[PDB]
Parts: structure tokens; C-alpha cells; sequence
């Protein structure tokens, strides 16, 4: 009861602003993905 | 190795022993046709059996639109650049990822494996 009636003051939500990252993070993620795909390609070449 | 057939009944020739001249004779069970063989080996069993598919690869696979193509591997015979390639495409192969190549130039059909 106490926490609910206090939460009536602070509030809570979830949204796109909470699910969106920053440009630097997007660059990091894309770099990591490209490196991983390149490494998989290298492994396939060595196997062939 | 192979199967050889009698010329009279056209049945399989089983090996029969000639206990007089110490020689091998192929004889059938339908008529009394005899023969002398050149293999001199009744039975052969290889358990490795790592057959190179270059005998079993058809040259007609070059017309497949779903196969990858490369131009960094020119054909040994006709020097054509583009050459289809694929993997072993064999079941009962314990482990294999080697590539196989077929030249895409018509009537060349060169099938190698670097
Ligand atoms: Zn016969
Ligand atoms: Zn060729």
C-alpha cells in the first residue's frame, strides 16, 4: 500500500525513448557485427 | 571384380576349382560353359573407399542457376575464367568440406579440385 501510493507521485512507463540507443553505440554494434562476419568468412575460406 | 556372363544361358559365372591343372575356371550352374579368367582375384573389399567424385561428377552441372560461380580459378584446359564450384555432395562421407570445380564453357566439362 505505501509503495503504490507513493508511486502515484513518481510514476513509471516504458517507451521507444527507453528502447533507443545512441549513435556511438550503433557504430560500435555495426563494427562488431562486421568483424564477426569477416571472421566467419575467413573460417569458411580456411575450411575450403 | 566384375560380373561375367555365360554365352549360352546368359547367367552369372561362378568361380570353380580345377583340381588337375591348378587353374581357375569360371563356370555357370545352368549349362557346362567354362572359361579362364585374367583377374585371378575372386573378391576385393576396400573399406576406406574414399572415392574421388571427379569420376562421378557430371559435366552438365554447369547449367545449374543455383550454383555459385567464381572467376579467380581459370580452367586448366581451355583457360576459361568462369568456373562453377560446389562441395562434396556425398552422403556416407565421415568428414569433408573440399571444393570441386567444373568449367562452364560448353563442351569443355573439365572437372578438377585444387
Ligand atoms: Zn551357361
Ligand atoms: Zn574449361
Amino acid at each position: 500500500t505505501v509503495i503504490n501510493n507513493w508511486l502515484l507521485i513518481e510514476g513509471h512507463t516504458i517507451g521507444i525513448g527507453d528502447s533507443i540507443a545512441d549513435s556511438k553505440t550503433y557504430q560500435d554494434i555495426q563494427n562488431t557485427i562486421k568483424k564477426a562476419k569477416q571472421d566467419v568468412i575467413e573460417v569458411i575460406e580456411k575450411a575450403h | 571384380v566384375g560380373i561375367r556372363f555365360c554365352q549360352e544361358c546368359n547367367n552369372m559365372l561362378y568361380p570353380k576349382e580345377d583340381k588337375e591343372n591348378r587353374i581357375l575356371l569360371y563356370a555357370c550352374r545352368n549349362c557346362d560353359y567354362q572359361q579362364e579368367a585374367d583377374n585371378s582375384c575372386i573378391y576385393v573389399n576396400k573399406i576406406t573407399h574414399e572415392v574421388d567424385e571427379l569420376t562421378q561428377i557430371i559435366a552438365d552441372v554447369s547449367q545449374d542457376p543455383t550454383l555459385p560461380r567464381t572467376e579467380d580459378h581459370p580452367c586448366q584446359k581451355c583457360g576459361h575464367k568462369e568456373a562453377v564450384f560446389f562441395q562434396s555432395h556425398s552422403a556416407r562421407a565421415e568428414d569433408a568440406m573440399r571444393l570441386y570445380y567444373v568449367c562452364t564453357a560448353p563442351h569443355c566439362g573439365h572437372r578438377w579440385t585444387e
